[PDB]
RNA sequence: GACGGGGAAUCAGGGUUCGAUUCCGGAGAGGGAGCCUGAGAAACGGCUACCACAUCCAAGGAAGGCAGCAGGCGCGCAAAUUACCCACUCCCGACCCGGGGAGGUAGUGACGAAAAAUAACAAUACAGGACUCUUUCGAGGCCCUGUAAUUGGAAUGAGUCCACUUUAAAUCCUUUAACGAGGAUCCAUUGGAGGGCAAGUCUGGUGCCAGCAGCCGCGGUAAUUCCAGCUCCAAUAGCGUAUA
């Protein structure tokens, strides 16, 4: 507990976790032309509502 | 296999040169150096290779092309009558005093600071 | 009081509506299919479009008979159809408005290197000459965006000091070729 | 307009003027009433020294408080209540300090739940909040 | 919070705002005042007195005006080297020869403008796609489209670095030999992801607390808005914020 409004109370209780070592991200013309490969020549013919890029229902 | 063209070929009565715009033709290599220049034009032109004064070299982009100025003179007393004295000194027959312009100006300073004989003195 | 010009100015203009969904897909379409690195590009082929159709706007709510008009409208007309972007069937002020952003973008030297004959792809056309491979009348260009004249298609072929058109080989060539030299010695 | 005479021109242009001077936005841009009242003095950022910490409340819509500090400027005397953003970011601030405030967002106006309050903090001993608040730099000691 | 104008930003059409600022004209060298010389000055890198400020001194006296070029103090949110040269542009003088912080050169420089790297290709991996069929299986997959840290050979550039060129002498650019990339660690950031406004009813933590929020509003012990990870979105060597 503590106090009611101490500051930086949350931030300062939150939990720590650590970045995930990954592969690095092209940048520039290859990045554009990734995007418009992947949203472009890799669709299929659908219907109803388009699926969002970030969809994860 | 570096060749000389010309281009604007004129001459001076008046200044006793004639001059003419250089075109060279390097494929393959660096940037030419200047005294080669000057033995291939007195080659060319049947002159001597010390009255040939050339300046302003500059390579296109890409590589093999290389457009400047030169001058043919008369004879070495025209040579060193009408030209600039940085050529001579890149040619080796000129030379200045090795001071800076703050040495000069706090020397004329002091010197005004005085008067009469001792203006000499204190200049040292 | 230097010597100096302080002449220049801005080759693009942002659109107004920022977040936007069609605009976004036909510029990503464009640069996409032109092999383009960013929206700078394709803003600034549409700015230079739209100043040369607000000339020939202005120009045309004028009328016939005017000597300026003729005079500046055929150099309009002469300089567009010397780019590449117009036919001498269609010579005429109203046939300037028709154009497209596919005509101007067709005349950029990396889609005529990939409709050449001589690159694998656009962005390979684009790395082709980035990296001085080929040349224009004898003088080679280091840069994608050079906009080439209908009298100067002809003349597009592989630079001298290149080793796809007959010169010295690179460098992974000649260090692989070190190195095989030095397992067979 | 109400004038349509071929010789009327004085009689719009001084309407024109007068109806623009019964305004409100040219009327704070124009005299030097408002200009003098701001504590800015027509400027876009500020200095002075922190004297104390106030916890301000928000409006009836929500329950919170937020953390404020009182600025005293150099280039005039007049006294400031300026607005610390981030979260935690008011440990880095101690009495007898001199801070950069600047604008709060709405030019001269109450944003938000927080009253009275037009002013926001940057920067706290000559570096930003920002890079303090994410881990970049160090408070100078 | 006025030097004027030529002009600048925005701009269907009219309009609005700015113009201290390299060109032209006017004014001043702390502020007023008076004057010598000279063709031309009420001159201040000329003189004479006042006040304010101010330097040295054996204390009787003497000497000043960086709103010139560098640099310093104070001030403020706010603005660079106590460098080199008369070679280029011109100017003054008895004068082809001397001088010029006028000027030119480099340094500092993310005010801003233009161009433009951070990858391409090939065979397998595996999701589909067109052509008569196999109705719906396989295949011709010869012709593709795409990405998985599967793999191998070609490439050019930053940076180090003979030289050459440039230059008053250099530096910068260009040219050019010797080196110089596989996760090509030679590793691209800035703001977001409820609506306006492009983009997760994801996971964990606090629980009208911390905080987010330009505006609606979000947090009350199952948060699409807080605090962290993943993923995604906008621009890209650029992006966000505050004031006219």
């Amino acid at each position: 507990h503590g106090s009611l409004a101490r500051v930086g109370k949350v931030r300062g209780q939150t939990l720590k976790v650590a970045k995930q070592e990954k592969k690095k991200k092209r940048t520039g013309r290859a990045k554009r032309r990734m995007q418009y490969n992947r949203r472009f020549v890799n669709v299929v013919p659908t219907f109803g509502k388009k699926k969002g890029p970030n969809a994860n229902s | 296999t570096v060749t000389i063209r010309t281009r604007k070929f004129m001459t001076n009565r008046l200044l006793q040169r004639k001059q003419m715009v250089i075109d060279v033709l390097h494929p393959g290599k660096a940037t030419v150096p200047k005294t080669e220049i000057r033995e291939k034009l007195a080659k060319m032109y049947k002159t001597t290779p010390d009255v040939i004064f050339v300046f302003g070299f500059r390579t296109h982009f890409g590589g093999g092309k290389t457009t400047g100025f030169g001058m043919i003179y008369d004879s070495l007393d025209y040579a060193k009558k009408n030209e600039p004295k940085h050529r001579l000194a890149r040619h080796g027959l000129y030379e200045k005093k090795k001071t800076s312009r703050k040495q000069r100006k706090e020397r004329k300073n002091r010197m005004k600071k005085v008067r009469g004989t001792a203006k000499a003195n204190v200049g040292a | 009081p230097v010597a100096r010009s302080w002449v220049c100015r801005k080759t693009y203009v942002t659109p107004r509506r920022p977040f936007e969904k069609s605009r976004l897909d036909q510029e990503l379409k464009l640069i996409g299919e032109y092999g383009l690195r960013n929206k700078r590009e394709v803003w600034r082929v549409k700015f230079t479009l739209a100043k040369i159709r607000k000339a020939a706007r202005e120009l045309l709510t004028l009328d016939e008979k005017d000597p300026r008009r003729l005079f500046e409208g055929n150099a309009l007309l002469r300089r567009l159809v010397r780019i590449g972007v117009l036919d001498e069937g269609k010579m005429k002020l109203d046939y300037i408005l028709g154009l497209k952003i596919e005509d101007f973008l067709e005349r950029r030297l990396q889609t005529q290197v990939f409709k050449l004959g001589l690159a694998k792809s656009i962005h390979h056309a684009r790395v082709l000459i980035r990296q001085r491979h080929i040349r224009v009348r004898k003088q080679v260009v280091n840069i994608p965006s050079f906009i080439v004249r209908l009298d100067s298609q002809k003349h597009i072929d592989f630079s001298l000091r290149s080793p796809y058109g007959g010169g010295r080989p690179g460098r992974v060539k000649r260090k692989n070729a070190k190195k095989g030299q030095g397992g067979a010695g | 307009g109400k004038c349509r005479g071929l010789r009327t021109a004085r009689k719009l242009r001084s309407h024109r003027r007068d109806q623009k001077w019964h305004d409100k936005q040219y009327k704070k841009a124009h005299l030097g009433t408002a200009l003098k009242a701001n504590p800015f003095g027509g400027a876009s950022h500020a200095k002075g020294i922190v004297l104390e910490k106030v916890g301000v409340e928000a409006k009836q819509p929500n329950s919170a408080i937020r953390k404020c500090v009182r600025v005293q400027l150099i280039k005039n005397g007049k006294k400031i209540t300026a607005f610390v953003p981030n979260d935690g970011c008011l440990n880095f601030i101690e009495e007898n300090d001199e801070v950069l405030v600047a604008g709060f967002g709405r030019k001269g106006h109450a944003v938000g739940d927080i009253p009275g309050v037009r002013f926001k903090v940057v920067k706290v001993a000559n570096v930003s909040l920002l890079a303090l608040y994410k881990g970049k730099k160090e408070r100078p000691r």
